[PDB]
């Protein structure tokens, strides 16, 4: 898995509703969130199977 | 909309919800065939629904009308959100009256102290989280650009304006984005970004609407 994986959840400063996956590394699985739709991380993917494939093993 | 109250049924008739499965941002309708956003609430399908209430609800009175050219100022920075805005354009005119109804555009810039109100279905909680199923409304006045530029150094365009209170407590909040802030029946604001929400000497930043007036007409008057 990428450092990325890694980085904690951040829906940065942008107060959208936006609707995307991280990696929670705590609980070892890929997880929903909101994201504001403006300067977050790298541990953020459009689609849980994109989040899956890259930080969990697809 | 954080330190609010629930609007009265369609008392906004401006007020739009954007889809694009789920509510992820909000909007004014400035003419029966455009809707005015913010441009980091862009998406390559959207569809508007007008005269909602309780987006939970098919109550009867909404209106769901999909975008036919959707255009992000181009100018829009990413990384300092400098020139947030976006029109939308709708691919049949909205049926105004009553519960749907356009607003009016700036034909002058607010001052500070000017009294607002800011409307949308974003967070309530400035700690937790929480989602209200029906519209949220708060009246805020505009700050000036002297305490918006000491609340965030560095980071202030002579594109945004703060509107809130210093002492927190009142606020816009996540899910509100691209939502209206009303003065004296014209459009001054789009809610656009802040350091979280309701914290005291962080109140709200949004895209000064009158900066883009000309670009406006201009774009719908030529789309
Ligand atoms: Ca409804």
């Amino acid at each position: 898995k990428p450092d990325f994986c890694f980085l904690e959840e951040d829906p940065g400063i942008c107060r959208g509703y936006i609707t995307r996956y991280f990696y929670n590394n705590q609980t070892k699985q890929c997880e929903r969130f909101k994201y504001g739709g403006c300067l977050g991380n790298m541990n953020n993917f459009e689609t849980l199977e994109e989040c899956k494939n890259i930080c969990e093993d697809g | 909309i954080v330190g609010g109250y629930t609007c009265a049924a369609n008392s906004i008739p401006y007020q739009v919800s954007l889809n694009s499965g789920s509510h992820f941002c909000g909007g004014s309708l400035i003419n029966s065939q455009w809707v005015v956003s913010a441009a980091h609430c862009y998406k390559s399908r959207i569809q508007v629904r007008l005269g909602e209430h309780n987006i939970d609800v098919l109550e009867g009175n909404e209106q769901f009308i999909n975008a036919a050219k959707i255009i992000t100022h181009p100018n829009f920075n990413g990384n300092t959100l400098d020139n947030d805005i976006m029109l939308i354009k709708l691919s049949s005119p909205a049926t105004l009256n009553s519960r749907v109804a356009t607003v009016s555009l700036p034909r002058s810039c607010a001052a500070a102290g000017t009294e607002c109100l800011i409307s949308g279905w974003g967070n309530t909680k400035s700690s937790g989280s929480s989602y209200p199923s029906l519209l949220q409304c708060l009246k805020a006045p505009v700050l000036s650009d002297s305490s918006c530029k000491s609340s965030y150094p560095g980071q202030i365009t002579g594109n945004m304006i703060c509107v809130g209170f210093l002492e927190g407590g009142k606020d816009s909040c996540q899910g509100d984005s691209g939502g209206p802030v009303v003065c004296n029946g014209q459009l001054q604001g789009i809610v656009s970004w802040g350091y979280g929400c309701a914290q005291k000497n962080k109140p709200g930043v949004y895209t000064k609407v009158c900066n883009y007036v000309n670009w406006i007409q201009q774009t719908i008057a030529a789309n």
